[PDB]
RNA sequence: UCCGCGGCGCG
DNA sequence: CTCTGAATCTCTTCCGACGCGCCGCGGGACGTAC
DNA sequence: GTACGTCCGATCTTCGGAAGAGATTCAGAG
């Protein structure tokens, strides 16, 4: 029922909905979602588990 | 108050009035100059939020 | 482009003292990301009032109006994230606030034609 | 010079 | 099917002792002349 | 190295407790 609620069904679906969710008003964009995305988790500088 | 030294230990006040007069002043010389409309109205914005 | 309107100017803040420091920084970010036919050029207004005497001498630079920087970008979204990317530039003063609004034509030729005249009384 | 902020301590 | 409609869920505000004593820092930045 | 004018971009984490206003909802009836 997770799955079920969930109104999004592909990638570019979900990073739009980050983007858009992480900055509100803004023009989403693939690339840019994909930056902002993978700058919040996978990225060395910004993150950093000791 | 004046402080110990050479300056000023200023209030909130001041720096609030200051800025709203200042911010009246911009207000009056960009009317009289037929400025964009845009500007105008987002300057009266922040006016308004000051 | 893609088709043929009128790439007016658009209203850009800045922070004060950094106006000719923002139009270069913009200047240089379209020379390198190689992106010229979606831009224009970048106008700042200004006007010169020469005093011979009284504290400030032989030259005086004010601005129509402070804080703000014009640009003849074009709608889209790689322009949008593009002026967005530099440094010191918050979000456009338009209308809704993905899309900005634009300028009147015949208010765009009052601009014009007050900037014109700024070469008054020359030499 | 008389105010604000922060910290420590006593009832 | 559709219109009220009373109950429920969610979001926003204001509140949380009372007298001292002592000490330290406080418009800071930032470019622009000079 | 020292007056002086203008200004105001690094985007916040760890509390109940109640009171109240607004959005939602499903319950039921015509």
């Amino acid at each position: 029922e997770t799955l079920r609620v969930d109104p999004t069904n592909d990638r570019l679906s979900a990073l739009v909905e980050i983007y858009r969710m992480m900055r509100p008003g803004e023009p989403p964009t693939r690339e840019a979602a994909e930056s902002l995305f993978e700058n919040l988790f996978f990225s060395e500088d910004r993150y950093d588990l000791s | 108050v004046p402080l110990d030294g050479g300056r000023f230990a200023t209030s909130d006040l001041n720096d609030l009035y200051r800025r709203v007069i200042n911010r009246n002043n911009r207000l009056k010389r960009l009317l009289d100059l037929a400025a964009p409309d845009i500007i105008v109205r987002n300057e009266k914005r922040m006016l308004q939020e000051a | 482009m893609s088709e043929a309107p009128k790439k007016r100017w658009y209203v850009v803040q800045a922070f004060s003292g950094f106006e000719g420091r923002v139009a270069t920084s913009l200047r240089e970010h379209i020379k390198l990301h190689n992106m010229e036919d979606l831009f224009g050029e970048v106008m700042v207004p200004t006007e010169e009032v020469v005093e011979i005497r009284g504290g400030q001498r032989r030259k005086s630079e004010r601005k129509f109006f402070p804080g703000y920087v014009l640009v003849q970008m074009v709608m889209n979204d790689a322009s949008w994230h593009l002026v967005r990317s530099v440094p010191r530039v918050m979000g456009f003063i338009g209308g809704t606030s993905d899309r900005p609004a634009p300028i009147s034509d015949k208010e765009v030729d009052a601009i014009m034609n007050r900037l014109q005249q700024v070469g008054d009384k020359p030499r």
